[PDB]
Formats: C-alpha cells, structure tokens, sequence
C-alpha cells in the first residue's frame, strides 16, 4: 500500500516522478513546449527468474553463470563494479597462464611425479580442494573467487584421465537480477561478453588426446600434461587480449543515440549521415530500455563525450556493441508489450467520467511451498556449515499452506476495493484535488522482509527520492537498484498503453548539456484534468508517466508473476557458504485459547511442536522465509484495516438515510466474509490438530466441577464456529505470515462488527 | 566540487565564525590539514563536500543549521563523514559491572511483556492499574447510562 | 583403549563467503513469540 | 588365520616405510619443484589409504560397530536431555572419525592386527590432513 | 517435606545462626511470617522446601553452603523460590542515559566481528597486531628452520 | 618519499575492503578494551 | 547462571579473599568492571560464569581451587575465559637468535632418532650406553645359569 | 593442556613443598629446566604433564599418591616419566643384587640389547663410541687409499 495525490506529483511521490530522473530536484519541469514525433517498439528486460543455489566446486564450467557470480561478488558484494574487478582477473589470468613454472609446479603435485613417467595402473586419486590449498601459495589473489576458476579447469582436463577424487562437492547462491538495465548494467554485460568469451575457451578443452597418448603408450611424464595445460590457459588469454572498454563503448554509443533521438541537436555535432545509416541503429534507435538507461547516464555523469572517431571506428563500435548485448544474456530483447504484462490496473469512476482512485497492482501466483532446515556446523569455529532439510515438518505446511493459497488471490483484492469506493463515495464531482492514485506493489514489501528492513524507509525512499544514509551500504545498494525497478516498470506500463510519446529536451535551469523525457499524447475525453494539465484539444500531453496512467481504462493483467522458492532439497551433501541466517526465521510460538463457560475462565495453553506432530520440542530447525506469502498478506491486511477505516469515517458524516444503510450493508458484509475465510484455514492440517487440542486442555481443567452438558443442536456448532476462529489466527500467527499486533486489530474489527453474531445468524430457523 | 545550492548558505556561516575568533582558524587548518590561512580553508571547502562537512564539526555553534542542509545536499560525504569524524565516549569503570545486577530483572520484564503484547501495551496496562479508583466507577456509570 | 587423539587435530579447507554476514548467530535462543489475545 | 596376518602385516611394514623415507627424501632435496612432487605424494597416499579403512568399515561387521557406536551415544545423550546429537554425528569429521575408528576394530578384534600398531597408522592420517581435505563419505549400504 | 540429604545439613546451620544472635529469629519470623518462637520456624523448616529456602536467604553468611544444596536436591522450589524472593536492582539516575552514547560505538565492534568471525576470535585478533614485533620475527626464523 | 608508504595502505586496503572499512576497523582495534566487555555482555543477556 | 556445585565453593572464596584486604576489591572491580562496592561485585558473580572467573585470577592465593572446579563444570566458558584473561609473555632480546645456534644442532638428533625409533627410545638407548660395564657381566651370567 | 582433575592435586603439592623448604629450586632448575623463580615452575607444571610428572617425583614427602593420581589421570606419561626418571643403582657387593633393586635395570639393558642384536653386539657397540675420536678418522684414511 502506497497512496499518492496525482495532483501534486513532486511532492507526494518524487521516485516515479520523471521531474526526478532527469536531474530536476525543483518542482519545474517543461510543458509541451518543443517536441519530436517517436515510436518504442522493443525493450530489454532481464529473463523471468530469481536466485537459486548453485555449487563451484565439481570438475565442470559453465560460463554464463560463473560470470553471474561475478555480477554478484563484485556489485552487490560492497565492491566498486564487475568492471574493474574482471579487469583484475586479467591481469591475475596473465600472471599464471603466462607463467611457465606455475603449470609445472602443481602437475608435480597432483601426479606425484616431478622427473619421470607415470604408468596408466598407479594412478592415486587427489581431492579438488587439495590443489586449491597449494594454488593459493603458488598464485596469491584476494579475491577467492579467481581460484575456485582455476582450480576446477584443471579439474576439467584431468577428469578424463581420473587423477582426481569426484565426491567433494561446494555451493554458493547466485543473485537475483534486476529486470531492467540500469546505465552500468549495459556495462556489466559488456564487459561479461567479454568474460563469457575468455571462459568458453577453458571451459572447451577436451583433453581427448592427452588420454589416447596415455592410453596407448602407457606412460607420460609430466612434460606432456604442463605443456598441455599451459597450451590451453594461453588460449584464453589470446581471447582477452585487446577489447574495447565497456566504459567508453556504451559511454558512446549511449550518446550517439541521445544526439539521434533528441530534436535540438546543435549542427555542431550531429551524428553524421553514415552512422544514421548503419546497420542496426534502426533498431537501437526504437529500444526503450536504452531510452531510461540514457536518462540516467545525463542524471549522473552530467554530461558526454565521444572518444571514438566521430565516423570510421564508431562504425565498428555498434557493430560488437550490438552483439554483446544481443546475444543470449541476463538481457534478452523482447517487443514492449509482454515485459509489463503482469501490472494491471483498476479505477473508482464518477459520474461525468474522471477518476476518484484508481488503483495499480502487481497480480502474484502465491507461493504454496515452504522448507525447513536443520543447520550443521563442520568444527568448533568453523562457518562452512551445511544445513539438513527435514521432510515432515515441511510435508505438514506445504499441505497447511497450500489450502490458504487458493484463497488470497491478488485479483481479488482490487475487486474488493472498489466495490468500497463504490459504496463510501457522495453523489457529486471530484474537483477538489487530483484523483489520489493508490498502488499496490507486493514486491517492494517483499523485499524488505528477506532484507530485513523496515517498511518505512521502504515507502518513504519513493516520496521523497533520496535513500536513509543511516542504514549499512547493503541495503541502500539493493534499495537504490529497486526503486530504479520500480521507476522503470512504471515508463514501460505507460509506453505500452499509450504508443504514442514525443522526446523532448529539457533545458530551462541548463542542468546539463544534454537531457530528455517523453511526453505522452494520451487522448483522455474527459472534461477535467487529473494531475495539472490544460487539457486542451481533447487529449493531454503530460511528461509525468504516471498521470498519463491514470487516464486509461480498466486494465485486466493477462500474466501472472512468478515468485519461486530457494531450493535447498537437491543438493544435500554440498557445504553452505552462503550466509543463510538471512533467510531463515526462527521457529517458535505460544498461544493461549481462552473462553468462559458458565462464569469461570478456562485457557488452554498450546505450542507448535505439538501442533506438528513433533512429540518434543527442537530447537534448532528454522523455517526458511515466505517472503511472498508474507508480502501478500501483508497487502490484503492494510488493505482490509485501510477500507474499513475509511467506511467508518464516512459512516459518521453520511447524513443520509439511503446512503447510511449502504454503509452497514457493506462492514457487515466485508466482515462475515472475513471471517467465513478464516474459518476456511481452520480445517486444514495444523487447523485441525490445533482445535483438537485446545478443546481436549479445556476438558480435562473441568473434570473437578460437576456441571451440565450444552444441547449442540446449534451448540456444538456455535462453540465450534468460534474455536476454529482461534486455529485460524494461531496458524496465521506462527508462520511468519501475521505479525502479532496486526493479529490483535483484526480480532479488533472482526469483534467489533460481532461477525460471529451473524455468522451463526444463518445457522438457524424462524 | 561544491554544489552551488550548499554554497549560498554555508559559505557565510563559516565566514562568520572566523570573524569571530582567529583561534578556530588554526583549529580547522589543524584537523582539515589545509594551508593556515582563512582564504585558503574557505577555498578548500567549495571544492569538496567532505572537508566542508569536517569544518563544521569543528564550528557547531553557529554552524550546526548549515551542516544539516548539507546532509540533503551530497549522500556520499555524510556517509564517508560519520567516520572522518568520531570520538570514542569515555566509559565509566562502573558501568559494564553496573550493567550485570539488571539481568535478573530485565528477563522479568520480557516475561511480562510477550503475555501481555508489545511493550508499548504493557507501559499502558501498568497506568490503568496504577490509575485512580473512582475512574473505575465513572466508567461504570456511563455504561449505567447506556453509553459505551 | 583405541587411541583416536592424532586423528583429532584437523583443519577444515578454508573458503570465503561471498557475502559477509551472519557470524555471531551461530549460538542462539530466540525464546517464543506469544500469540494475540482472543475474544 | 595366520596368512592373513601375514600379509596385513607386511603391508603394514611396508607402508609406514614409505612415509619414513619420503619425509626423509624431501628434507634433502632442498630444491622447490621436487618438493611438490613429495608432497604430492604423501598426501596421495594418505587418501588411498583413508579409503581402505573406510571401506572396510562397510563392511558389516564394519556397519555393526558404526551403527552401535552411534546409536549408544544417542542413547546416552537423551538421557542428558539434548537431542542435537543427530544432526551433529553426521558432518564433515565425526562422521569420518567414527567411521575410521570402525575400520580399525574390525582389523583389531580379528588377529589381523596388533592394537598399537593401528594407533599409530592414526597418526599418519593426522598430519598427512588426508582427513580434513577430502569431506565426502560412500556408504556401502 | 524436606529431603533429608539437605535438611541433614540445613537443620544445624540455621540453629547455628539462630544461637548467634537473637535479631535474625524475629527477622525470619517476619519473613516467611511464622511464630517468633526459635522452636517454631525450626519446625516449618523441615515442613517445606519453599519455607526453608526463604529462611536460608534471610542468613547468608552461614548458611550459603546449604542453600546450594538444597537447590541442587530440589529443582523445583527453583523456580518459584527465585520468585518469592526479590529486591528490586536500584538504578543510576545517569545510566539509561549514558547508555546512549554507545550505540554509535557498539554497532561499530559488531561490524568488524562479523568480519573476523566469532567474538572471541576478534579478541584475539586484537592481541595478535597490539602484540610485540620480534614475535613476528621468532615466529618466521623457526620456519626458516624448516619447523611447522 | 611517501611513494613507499601509500602502497603499504593500498595493500591493508585490498584485504579490508574499501577505503572506508579500514578507517573504521581500525578505530574498532584502537578502540579501548571495556567495549569489547560491554558488547560480549549484551550477548550474555541474550541481546543480539 | 553459575551451577551451584562451584558457586558453593566459590562464593566463600571470594568473600574470605575480601576479608583479608580491601585493595583486591578495588582491583576486581576496575577488571571486571563492576561497582567498587564489595557486596556488587559477588552479585555479578553468581550472574556470570565468566564474570566468576575473572575474579578466580585476579585472587590466585586462596581462590586457585575452585577456579579449577569451576572449569570442569563449564568447558563452555574454558575458552572465553583463555581469552579474556591475557599477558604478552616478556621475551628476551638475546632469544630469538639464541635459538638460530641449535638449528646445527637438533637436526643433529633428529637423524639419530629416526635410526633408533621414537625419541623415547634413544633416551633410553644413551642410558644403556653410558650405563657401567658390570651390568653388561651381569646380565652375561644370569644367560650363564640359563635365566632369559 | 593439565587436566583439572589432576591440577588440584599437584598444584598444592609442589607448592606446600616449596613453601616447606626453599632447597627445592635445585630440582626443578636440574632436569626440567624451568626458570629461576618459583613463580614460573609453576606456569611449566600448569603447561605440561610430562613437566609436572618431574615435578612430583622429585619431592617426595607429600608427593608419591600425587604422582600415581597423574599417572592414571593422564596415562600417555606413563612411558615418558617412569623413563626420563632414571637412577643407577651402583653395585652390590654380594652375587645375589638380584631384582630386588636391579630389577628396573636388567629390564633396561634387554630394549637396548633386542634393537641392537645379540647381547654381544651391544657391548661392542658399546665400545665403539667409546673409542677415541681419532680411530674414526684412521679407519677412514684407510678406506681413502682404497683399502678395506
């Protein structure tokens, strides 16, 4: 929930603002002044996937996703950039490959034999992780990372030949990757072709002849294996030699378009009539990705300069630019249309037409799975530990959660909220402000749970624009590439629905040499501005991508968005290095059921080892996070508090008779639909034994006072109604998905509008 | 560089408490490092953003408005200033033995708080006891009423 | 008695996380997390 | 069966020769690109070795002296009041070290072996750190 | 009842205190709230574990020993005997307070023990760098020797 | 003269992390020993 | 908390070593870092283990003893506690290269050892050779008489 | 490291012992070679069995049930005390010395006699490195001019 007033954009909600991204703090932004006439009809969004865990350590090289561990060891490990950390790879590359002893030195240590032959029987066997304790002697690095590389090349040319033991096995966790490029990302990737390039030149070696030779003749002295390793090492190093700097390729050809797209070009320099017409500008020219891409480069560097000769050699720049990012990638160009498929849009109308809320939502398929793990230390002082997944603790959830699944469905809460602005809104037109713009995005919230952050400084980084300094760099580092996420996704929505958009070019506090935003033609016909806007000629021309939303028309999200969980059951046996206290929460919980039979209070205590089935209570197993479970909940619960907050204080003011009654007809309605849900999870797996307990420690506190037995014609259902109520909280309340203060307001509301007094009122005959 | 926004205001603040006493001047020159001369520190502050934010540690009498407006001005020295600028905070040899007596009674605090909800609740609950008695009553009269 | 002592002292291969974290949370208690109230 | 004893024996002899000769052999070299083929060679062993007694711990009356080993350990921790055992026996180490120990009793409660010449064939997998480096275990059901 | 093991040993101490001076006798009795008659509180001592306990907290000097033991015999009295017995920590008017200014120092240490690992290590660490350089010096000349 | 001693920073630097780390860490090493009492402390009281 | 099995021993321990003087009491409390006053002090005591050892090192005299049974009932804290109580060890300049004169030297041994078998053996092999020559009659005549 | 269990016995046994008598320096100084002061003797028993083992034989008194206690506490020092403590027992007048005293002797000498070879063979071994240095030397000359 993020709720902001479209009529003042700046101030409300400055991070989806254009005013902010290309470089305007100040409230000025130009109007429909001057203009170009242009169609996006591409984009580049990153492949539908997030992190899984993958494991370096055995004999095989898999070139794309080595250089995603770089992405994440460089990027979001704290360092500077992937850029100048693959530089320092070459530069460690040369030292060995380059280097005739290093090749010798550690082929007398895994085949034993320094001066003589070695026959085809006595082979011995050497563990992986031997040759990399010696290799970090002979080639000292700081950066881990490099010798995990080398370390299973060698393992890959000696694999055939069996000189090494396969059982080691190791794993790290990939990171998730932002769907849109920001500017160094387009750097990253270039630079990764780079890389991808050097990799799939060890990782090609077969070795087939070094194990005929081997085979045939018997023996072979070391001579032959530290040639033919040294020969395949400065294969790669051939490859690296002599690419252009990502830095200045993109820094370029990010410009050359700028200058192409934008009208105001000085004659001066105007990219020149062959570059216009080189293969495959058309293309770039069209792209999207790039477009918000340039608007950051302006927003940071200020400015742009072309190194590259103006003609001859930035038209062989293009050419392997194209080809970088072209190619399979985290990046794969796709037509506008399908990478914002899955937002989707809602609105409240008036009468005349304009907007009163209109809302946008991000649809979700609930994740229905869930894991445990038991974690294992190696030794005393030791981190590597190696966590055991336990199956029948998860088998319980997995079939407790997967009943909740169905009935949380996003969709279902928009359709809910206006059927609220429906009924809570006066007959009359809304001129008094802007239509407030309510958005719904589970992903932001999701994000702070498995970042462990709070909420507030969340939402409040969108308001006002700038990021808390007080919280420690690896957040703000993941906060900042969200909220550009966010920002992004916003301009491709916009773009999709209005194929119309016109570049401008910003110049009125000369900020920088060159800027430019879209405007957007959207024809509205509608009398009134939304936002603020002449709205003159029977369609608006706004900059904001955000008002030019509010004009469309219902939207319904034909795509769902896939959250998937992190997968712990396969690999077993591999150690853990990645921290995963960070996903885990602890798992523990105690409630107390209290009711009051016949003027005494009787409560039975419970705890969720018995509510598994576990028979004692163990300490270590911790839950993997639901992120997205928690995220959606989280949503549907501010929503709920939010509509039924606002129907109470129109319920007050209404001052009408018709219109009062429309009211109540709408809390109780919401209320004992609440509920007839919660109801709903209490028949499930730990719902059932959760209320089979509690009325089981409210008997046995009786057996002492002989009193009367209930009728249970609507008894055994009334007392029944209520405790599964109970399960429904407590099951909610020791997974993570319910906070406990928000427990207690929704038992609040719920109590309140006595639902329970009308949920049994359809029990009954009269 | 200094982003002139920052300049308008902070510029002057600094000038002023120069005018006021020359024994701050040598101060700066000292923790900054730069040249004695009040044109030179002045110099050195529009350049970068991080010496300015230094200067104004030095000077927080007149100057602590400035240093704030500064924060929302550049991320990047705040966050590379809170180090620059640091002063380890005398302990008392007391405290950390003073601190041990507290354990046995925070954990009796914790076991009242999670029974009765957050501690914000708990903070309440303890007035509503401590509370007059008559409130009681009044409460109960309203109710008489069929007020509730 | 067998003597296992010498089998004893080891090390573990060392490696380096990529992300630094989670250290000090090795040995821990979070004791449990009430319920809310109910009525 | 003293033709068993024989040559578990002699193999004994021989190998713990070996060792004595290479550390011997490397402290003379004195010279970088040898003493990498040595000490490629002790540890090359130490495997080699580490997985025979390993193996021959599968074995079942290799098995039966695990699964007692554990099992009186578990048994006699419950009774302590902490569980934690059963995620901690079986780990990088312990579940080596108990698995070796099973591997040398088996040759011991035999004849095929003397008990002081099994503690120190420990010590040989101790410094080697054949153990340590190698973190993996095949069970032979 | 009192287990005797304990009352073996519980019995006489606290007759021993009671014979060396009279000002503890009315105390206990006021206490455990029994009949000021040394015979009387003697005969609920052996009744109770709870009562002998709250006895045994009223004289520490002699009876410490006791005590021990009888918290090791009875672990159930443990738990409600900590209870009944309590006094109230008086607190610093300063502390709270003063307390505050560490938490910019504190989160300072927790950012360089994850680094090192466990706060042990980086306590030793500490000693290794603050130790004295010829160490460093004996330490590279026995690997010189070629021992490790 | 102080070509010398910038590569010696540069290379506590690299093994630190950023620039950054290493002014803090070594506060944290100069940093006066109760400190590290009071922080063990709050761990024994079972504050993380 | 501290497991009664030492606090019955160790608390007495404490209390008699304050008794003897007061400039302990004052030295503890600047080391643990605990309120000067002597009845402070043997309250953090009973709250902490490791509170508890610090002060056993402080009093090596009377408090030595269950110092050592504190550490057999908590191998937990036998770490901690190593490394919270420290001295750099004084070294002698003359040391380090005092040692480089033996390198000649015990490599000397070492190939007499392996020749021999374990070093236990050697010291046992020199005692032979050094012993007198009689017992080599002696033993010559006991396989005289037909004794083995 | 000392096990506890053995700690608390030795430590008040040395010590009482040093206390006794201040001659007792000239044993620890003699074979373990343990620094001057009473104070580091201390800190080498504390370190090292094998130390502490010497220790306890060598003063007598007060010591043997200590000595035999370490023995079974820690029984890899068995081999290492009972052999680096070691006194010939000169000669017996009469035929019958026997195994009365001799016992451990005659035991001795068959090790050193079963290494080397035939008992015969150790006797010459015997003499061997009692020769003058200066018969190496010749029987390598002649070796030199090629004679063997």
């Amino acid at each position: 929930m993020f709720n902001l007033k479209v009529k003042d954009l700046n101030g409300s909600a400055r991070g989806l603002t254009q005013a902010f991204a290309i470089g305007e703090l100040k409230n000025q932004l130009s109007v429909g002044a001057l203009q170009l006439p242009l169609q996006f009809t591409r984009t580049f969004s990153a492949s539908m996937t997030s992190e899984l865990l993958w494991e370096v350590g055995k004999g095989n090289i898999d070139p794309v996703m080595y250089a995603r561990l770089f992405f994440q060891y460089a990027q979001a490990g704290g360092a500077l950039s992937v850029d100048e950390l693959v530089n320092q790879f070459t530069e460690y590359h040369q030292s060995t490959a380059c280097n005739p002893e290093i090749w010798r030195k550690l082929t007398a240590y895994i085949t034993g034999s320094s001066n003589r032959a070695i026959k085809a029987d006595a082979v011995g066997k050497v563990p992986p992780t031997a040759i990399l304790e010696q290799l970090r002697t002979l080639a000292p690095s700081e950066h881990e990372l490099f010798h995990h590389i080398t370390t299973d090349f060698v393992c890959h040319v000696l694999s055939p030949l069996g000189f090494i033991l396969p059982d080691a096995a190791y794993v790290y966790r990939v990171g998730r990757t932002a769907t849109y490029p920001n500017f160094y990302a387009l750097v990253d990737c270039v630079r990764a072709s780079d890389l991808r390039r050097m990799l799939t030149a060890l990782s090609s070696v077969d070795s087939k002849m070094l194990q005929a030779t081997f085979k045939a003749k018997g023996a072979l002295a070391p001579a032959l294996i530290s040639q033919h390793l040294a020969n395949a090492a400065t294969t790669a190093f051939e490859r690296s030699r002599g690419n252009f700097d990502a830095n200045a390729v993109v820094s370029s050809v990010l410009t050359i378009l700028g200058r192409l797209w934008s009208p105001s070009t000085p004659k001066e320099l105007d990219p020149s009539a062959r570059l216009r017409n080189t293969n495959g500008i058309d293309q770039l020219r069209s792209n999207l990705a790039l477009f918000i891409a340039y608007q950051d480069m302006v927003k940071q560097r200020g400015r742009a300069e072309v190194i590259f000769s103006d003609e001859e050699l930035s038209s062989t720049i293009i050419p392997w630019f194209i080809e970088a990012m072209s190619e399979v990638s985290p990046f794969k160009l796709r037509p506008i249309n399908e990478t914002t498929s899955y937002i989707g849009q809602t609105s409240a109308i008036d009468h005349m037409g304009q907007p009163s809320h209109v809302v946008v939502y991000e649809d979700w398929q609930f994740a229905k799975e869930i894991t445990a793990f038991t974690p294992v230390k190696l030794a005393n002082n030791s981190n590597q530990r190696f966590l055991d997944v336990e199956p029948g603790i998860s088998d319980r959830m997995s079939a407790t959660l997967a009943p909740i699944g169905n009935t949380f469905a996003v969709s279902a809460f928009v359709k809910n909220r206006t059927a609220v602005y429906e009924a809570v809104s006066q007959r009359g037109t809304v001129n008094s402000n802007g239509a407030e713009m309510t958005l719904g995005f589970p992903s932001v919230v999701e994000r702070d749970y498995a970042l462990d952050r709070d909420p507030m400084v969340a939402i409040a980084a969108l308001r006002t624009g700038i990021v808390d300094e007080s919280l420690e760099a690896r957040a703000s580092n993941d906060l900042k590439r969200s909220m550009f996420n966010y920002y992004a996704a916003v301009m491709h929505y916009a773009v999709a629905h209005n194929p119309e958009v016109v570049v401008s070019e910003h110049q009125g506090v000369a900020a920088e040499q060159g800027s430019l935003y879209l405007v957007w033609n959207v024809r509205t016909e509608l009398r009134i501005p939304v936002g603020y806007n002449a709205i003159e000629g029977g369609s608006i021309r706004t900059p904001e991508p955000l008002e030019a939303i509010a004009y469309n028309k219902p939207i319904q999200p034909s795509e769902v968005l896939q959250a998937k969980v992190l997968d712990l059951a396969n690999h077993t046996t591999s150690i853990h290095i990645w921290p995963w206290h960070e996903a885990s929460t602890e798992f523990a919980y105690e409630d107390a059921y209290s009711v009051t039979i016949r003027n005494k209070r009787y409560t039975a205590e419970v705890k969720e080892f018995e509510l598994l089935g576990l028979g004692q209570r163990r300490e270590r197993v911790r839950i993997l996070k639901p992120t997205v479970a928690h995220a959606i909940i989280q949503m549907w619960y501010s929503w709920f508090v939010e509509d039924d907050r606002t129907l109470a204080a129109a319920r007050r003011t209404s001052r009408d008779d018709a219109e009062k009654l429309a009211i109540d007809g709408r809390r109780m309605q919401n209320a004992v639909t609440l509920l007839r849900k919660i109801e709903m999870i209490g028949t499930t797996g730990i719902g059932a034994s959760a209320v089979h307990l509690a009325q089981s420690r409210i008997v046995d506190q009786m057996a002492g006072r002989g009193l009367i037995d209930d009728s249970s014609d609507l008894h055994v259902g009334i007392n029944r109604h209520r405790i599964r109520i109970w399960a429904g909280l407590a099951v909610l309340q020791m997974m993570g998905l319910l906070s406990r203060s928000e427990a207690e307001a929704l038992t609040k509301v719920l109590g309140d509008s006595n639902a329970l007094g009308m949920v049994v009122a359809t029990t009954d005959i009269d | 560089m200094l982003l002139p926004v920052v300049a308008r205001a902070a510029v002057p603040a600094i000038e002023s408490a120069i005018a006021a006493t020359p024994g701050l001047v040598s101060r700066i020159a000292a923790a900054i490092g730069s040249k004695v001369s009040p044109s030179a520190i002045l110099a050195a502050v529009k350049s970068n953003p991080v010496v300015a934010g230094l200067t104004l540690a030095q000077i927080g009498s007149t100057g602590y408005d400035a240093y704030q407006q500064l924060l929302e001005n550049h991320p990047e020295v705040a966050e590379m200033l809170k180090d620059l600028s640091f002063k380890a905070d005398e302990i008392q040899p007391d405290f950390i033995g003073n601190l041990g007596q507290y354990r046995e009674e925070l954990e009796l605090v914790e076991d009242a708080a999670r029974f009765v909800g957050g501690m914000s609740n708990l903070i309440r609950l303890r007035q509503a006891l401590e509370l007059d008695i008559k409130y009681y009553g009044l409460k109960m009269q309203l109710n008489d009423m069929g007020y509730r | 008695p067998t003597s296992m002592k010498a089998l004893d002292h080891t090390s573990i291969a060392s490696v380096a996380p990529l992300e630094r974290g989670s250290v000090d949370t090795d040995d821990r208690n979070s004791a449990p997390r009430r319920g809310a109230n109910f009525s």
